[PDB]
């Protein structure tokens, strides 16, 4: 699963 | 006057679409709490501003591709960022989402054009510390890329950092490791992160031990030039890693398209 990461 | 000069519209991600009326002119209204600044910094005018401004500004001489900051507001809590707002846009994560894997000659274009917006911000003193997929827009007329979000960037310096606030998946393994890197060197890292992105649609480690494993298995059908270039970015030791140069210079990276062939050919 492809998912965003916070800074 | 804030309020005055510009029609606030939706929220975008705090950051609201917004039209400058003095010339209908589309921006992005970028809200940042004061509280909640990690790095401050200071202007000519001995302003202190946080460091975001400062590195904002130090880039926004000229045509870049890099967010131009128009202007910007204190206000008792927080900081308010007029920055510009390409329009159509999406952002590079969203893009590759949709449309997985991107084809080479594509990702070419792009990843050449991350190169020119992140020498621009090296140029100016300034190291951007948290180069990705989401901090991309894609202007899609004009085949334009654009670099965004200097929240977690720093004056660029040839000593060493031992502070970091960007992306962990992005991170290299120096930082993993020991809590330390140089500027270049470990920009150079998330370019190779970035570039797998483009061509295999996700990137490729999400663990701390996949990124000091310094193993890369391709998931897509690539190039063996660009699985060099990539594998080369992404040395395990700092100084294997190519500079800036090299990486322009690699026979991957010959023949770009130009932005709006760009656009033509793979977003029109
Ligand atoms: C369309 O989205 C945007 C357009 C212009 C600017 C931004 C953010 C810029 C920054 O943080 O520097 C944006 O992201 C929501």
């Amino acid at each position: 699963k492809r998912r965003r990461h916070p800074s | 006057p804030l309020e005055s000069q510009y029609q606030v519209g939706p929220l975008l991600g705090s950051v609201y679409s917004g039209i400058r009326v003095s010339d209908n002119l589309p921006v992005a209204i970028k809200h940042v709490e004061k509280d909640r600044i990690s790095d401050w910094g200071e202007l000519p005018n001995g302003t202190r501003v946080p460091m975001e401004v400062v590195l904002l500004k130090k880039v926004s001489s000229g045509f870049s591709g890099v967010i131009r900051l128009l202007d910007w507001f204190e206000r008792p809590d927080s900081f308010v960022l007029i920055l510009e707002r390409p329009e159509p846009v999406q952002d590079l994560f969203d893009f590759i989402t949709e449309r997985g894997a991107l084809q080479e000659e594509l990702a070419r274009s792009f990843f050449w054009q991350v190169l020119e917006a992140v020498r621009h911000c090296h140029n100016c003193g300034v190291l951007h510390r948290d180069i990705k997929d989401e901090n991309i827009l894609i202007d899609l007329n004009r085949g334009e890329l654009k670099l965004i979000d200097f929240g977690s960037g720093a004056l660029l310096k040839d000593t060493v950092y031992t502070d970091f606030d960007g992306t962990r998946v992005y991170s290299p393994p120096e930082w993993i490791r020991y809590h330390r890197y140089h500027g270049r060197s470990a920009a150079v890292w998330s370019l190779g992160i970035l570039l797998y992105d483009m061509v295999c649609g996700d990137i490729p480690f999400e663990h701390d031990e996949e990124i000091i494993g310094g193993q890369v298995f391709f998931r897509q059908r690539v190039s063996s030039e660009c699985q060099h270039l990539i594998r080369w970015c992404l040395a395990l030791r700092p100084s294997d890693r190519p500079t800036f140069e090299e990486i322009q210079n690699h026979p991957w990276m010959q023949d770009v398209l130009l932005p709006q062939e760009t656009a033509e050919i793979h977003l029109h």
